């Protein structure tokens, strides 16, 4: 009864980013930061895999973060893979029987 | 007799009843007045006031005859509101050290990089696990000044008193450089706008609105940083998730079981114990438990340490300490009392 | 002369005079006064009375008409103080040592022994416990163990019922929470002791105006002074109970309330000096056991104790026998207990 026809309209799925679409939401995040032009946003996009644009965000701020600890001067591509390093936010494991 | 000519003058000068202010219209003063106990009224001014400073939170001076608006103060005030071992929990001071300490010295690594500088934090963790502690550890370095506020010291009865309060805050924050006002328990505080037909806890309303409004947008922050506490970032509003303002969330939980033997040594070192003693038999003894019952252990090996006359702590102060509080204290004493594992 | 100044003051006063409760300081001597229900005009004070008696928020002298302040206010005998304000100290420290042991030494060393010689905390730097709940069944001895550190003394002590604290009138209550702190703040290092504050949580009454919205006033009064500010120090106050489900937890955590003490109904062991005293004063056929009382009744505790012991008494002495026969004994523990079900179960370990 929530939906039926009139209630909702309509009935709008979102798709998972793609590649590109993950490349595009973590260049928008990177739109104002200091970003050397030695970055390939399909390649860093395509490595990461199963990530939602709640992980675009994360990984793109990580990435400033993680070249936020040591003082550099901007971004740089092994912060970014470090933010997707940032280890797809799947944790942890202890492990335990797994040998 | 001292006075009692003149008080036989003032008998014609009398005026002014209490009447807080609820709201206004717009374009003209206007204004919007419940007394106690009647009824409302949508009032207007007495022409010889100021009409600015008759704003919403208020109790203003009010004719019997004509209701019209005399001089306001605030009637509602003052009884209102109520570091060697830097290094508790370790991942935590740096990331403290980042938020607070990295803006705090320079706008090197920010600016030129193109980011905002990060001001407010998140944390969240159980209590008795040092909030405390990290937040006026921060007070160290920054000159030496710290604030402390609960958020229930904020539950009095007036309207927009606890927006007042946040007026006082934040026109007590900008006189002083790099402080450090902290706050706790924000849920009360208000982070979810839950409404439907009843008009009832709005001053924490009013008051949560005022908070975003003076705390970041309109003359940011500077010199002013200032902690949050709380078990949960699950009951905030998405206003101050606003993702410049509050973006780290620094973790913690219970000790791992160095931190409890780096308390121990805390709370060992600040009273009268024996410096022969160890430690880490104690922590394999506290596999679930805070500082704050460490402190409780401290205090109880001193209540033994009382008992018999003892200024130099033996190992079976503590030991009998922890048993009293895990396992004579913890419920009564006999969840133990069967072999089977030994 | 003083007469006619004396008149002139009292001519001030227009003889319909009232009462009204107040805020905060004007600082020029000019106020303003709520009345109970608060209609506050900006007041003047007739200027030979001592306004500077008073700290913010009390109770003053009022005038109808002009609703200007007259007088301070009487030290009004509320029927607390006489309560409150414990006169003597009164008896039973121990007539019978052997009735619990174990929190005698706990009640002594936590409360005389930091209280009464306070150097200890000077050698080993702890703070003082401020409140203690003593709690368990009822009819144990936390009445008569609050009594017996009330003479066995060197402090003022203070005894307080917590229906005293239970007024219809409106901010009657906070009032007598203020009077009260009052009374534990200027005597001595004083001993205050709070009881039956478990009869204030699941409780309403018809004297009374909206109900949830009445005492959780006068307790957030008592929270906001009794472990608030206004510095601790040294003023000792016990809080007892039987039951623990309707304490607000935020009464119950650490800086106002330290250590949890409960009361275990006693062993056998110590049943039978409690049955023994209890029967000291009267005389008794001494072939009866009352290790059959001792050992019925599973979670006795000393009222049921005192009800038997004296009402076997009761009903030898009914048909004014001296000494008691053992189904006198029979007859008193069954009126005690309704319905002394502790046989099987069990009854067949066995
Ligand atoms: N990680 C820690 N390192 C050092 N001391 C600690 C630590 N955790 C707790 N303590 C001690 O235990 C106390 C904990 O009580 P407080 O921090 O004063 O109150 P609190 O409950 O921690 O405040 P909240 O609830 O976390 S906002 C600290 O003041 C220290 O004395
Ligand atoms: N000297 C003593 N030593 C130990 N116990 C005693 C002594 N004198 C009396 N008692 C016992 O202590 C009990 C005291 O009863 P109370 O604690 O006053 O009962 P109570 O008042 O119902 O407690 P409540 O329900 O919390 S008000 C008596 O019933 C005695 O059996």
């Amino acid at each position: 009864a929530l939906l039926r026809s009139g209630r909702l309209d309509r009935k709008i799925e979102f798709p998972m980013p793609n590649e590109e679409a993950r490349a595009r939401i973590m260049q928008i995040h990177s739109r104002k930061m200091n970003v050397s032009p030695d970055v390939n946003y399909e390649e860093l996009a395509r490595c990461t895999d199963d990530f939602n644009g709640a992980q675009c965000k994360a990984v793109c701020v990580e990435a400033g973060m993680i070249a936020l600890r040591r003082g550099a001067t901007e971004l740089t591509h092994e912060d970014y893979m470090e933010g997707i390093l940032e280890v797809q936010a799947k944790k942890k494991a202890n492990l335990q029987y797994y040998a | 007799a001292a006075d009692k000519q003149t008080l036989q003058s003032e008998q014609p000068l009398q005026v002014a009843r209490c009447t807080k202010i609820i709201n206004a219209d717009s374009e003209d003063p206007k204004y919007i007045i419940n007394v106690k106990q009647f009824a409302k009224f949508v009032v207007d001014l007495s022409d010889q006031v100021a009409p600015t400073d008759i704003e919403e939170g208020m109790r203003v001076g009010v004719d019997r005859n004509k209701y019209q608006i005399h001089i306001p103060l605030p009637p509602k005030i003052d009884p209102t509101v109520t570091y060697s071992d830097v290094g508790g929990c370790k991942e935590q001071i740096e990331k403290l050290r980042e938020v607070v300490e990295t803006p705090l010295l320079h706008p090197e690594r920010f600016v030129n990089l193109g980011i905002e500088p990060p001001k407010g934090v998140l944390l969240f963790g159980p209590p008795g696990t040092g909030k405390t502690l990290c937040a006026r550890a921060v007070a160290n370095r920054t000159d030496a000044c710290f604030i402390r506020v609960i958020g229930s010291e904020l539950v009095q009865k007036y309207v927009g008193e606890g927006a007042r309060m946040v007026r006082e805050l934040f026109e007590m924050a900008r006189t002083k450089k790099a402080c450090l006002i902290f706050f706790d328990e924000i849920d009360a505080i208000g982070g979810a706008r839950f409404d439907d037909g009843a008009g009832g806890d709005n001053e924490v309303q009013r008051t949560m609105l005022e908070l975003i409004n003076q705390l970041d947008g309109f003359d940011p922050r500077g010199n002013i940083k200032v902690l949050m506490a709380t078990n949960r970032p699950d009951t905030l509003d998405p206003a101050l998730m606003r993702p410049g303002r509050l973006d780290r969330k620094i973790e913690f939980s219970l000790p791992d079981l160095e931190g409890r033997t780096h308390i121990f040594k805390i709370h060992a070192r600040s009273m009268s114990v024996e410096r022969d003693i160890r430690f880490e038999l104690l922590a394999r003894l506290c596999p679930n438990s805070t500082g704050a019952e460490i402190r409780s252990v401290c205090t109880e090996a001193g209540m033994f340490a009382i008992r018999a006359r003892r200024k130099i702590a033996t190992e079976k102060d503590f030991l009998e300490a922890v048993n009293k509080v895990i396992k004579s204290y913890a419920k009564f004493s006999a969840t133990p009392r069967y072999m089977t594992y030994n | 002369k003083q007469e006619e100044e004396r008149s002139k003051v009292d001519d001030l006063r227009g003889t319909p005079m009232s009462v009204g409760t107040l805020e905060e300081i004007i600082d020029d001597n000019h106020a303003i006064v709520s009345t109970s229900v608060g209609s506050e005009h900006y007041v003047s004070i007739l200027s030979f009375v001592d306004k500077d008696l008073l700290e913010p928020g009390c109770s003053v002298l009022l005038n109808h008409k002009v609703h200007a302040v007259i007088g301070v206010l009487m030290d009004d005998t509320d029927p607390l103080v006489t309560v409150m304000k414990v006169e003597k100290a009164p008896q039973e420290t121990y007539a019978d040592i052997g009735g619990l042991d174990n929190q005698i030494q706990e009640i002594k060393e936590s409360v005389e022994l930091p209280l009464t010689h306070p150097e200890y905390y000077e050698e080993m730097g702890i703070k003082p416990p401020k409140g203690v709940i003593l709690y368990g069944p009822p009819g144990t001895g936390k009445t008569l163990l609050a009594k017996a550190v009330a003479n066995q003394t060197s402090a003022t002590f203070l005894r307080v019922v917590g229906s005293e604290l239970i007024q219809k009138y409106l901010g009657d209550g906070p009032k007598l929470v203020r009077e009260l702190f009052r009374v534990a703040e200027e005597h001595a290092p004083s001993i205050v002791f709070i009881d039956e504050i478990d009869a204030i949580g699941t409780k309403r009454y018809d004297s009374n105006s909206g109900g949830e919205r009445e005492i959780q006033r006068t307790m957030l009064e008592l929270l906001n002074q009794l472990d608030g500010f206004d510095s601790r120090g040294d003023v000792k106050v016990i809080m007892a109970t039987n039951r623990i489900e309707t304490l607000d937890p935020a009464l119950i955590r650490p800086g106002r309330i330290d250590r949890k003490i409960e009361f275990p109904l006693p062993d056998e062991k110590t049943k039978k000096r409690i049955f023994q005293i209890h029967t000291s004063r009267m005389t008794l056929a001494d072939d009866v056991t009352l290790d059959d009382l001792i050992m019925a009744k599973d979670d006795l505790s000393g009222a049921d104790i005192k009800a038997i012991c004296t009402e076997a008494g009761l009903m030898a002495l009914r048909e004014r026998r001296m000494k008691v026969t053992n189904e006198d004994f029979k007859k008193s523990k069954e009126n005690v207990l309704y319905k002394k079900q502790e046989g099987t179960p069990e009854g067949l370990y066995l």
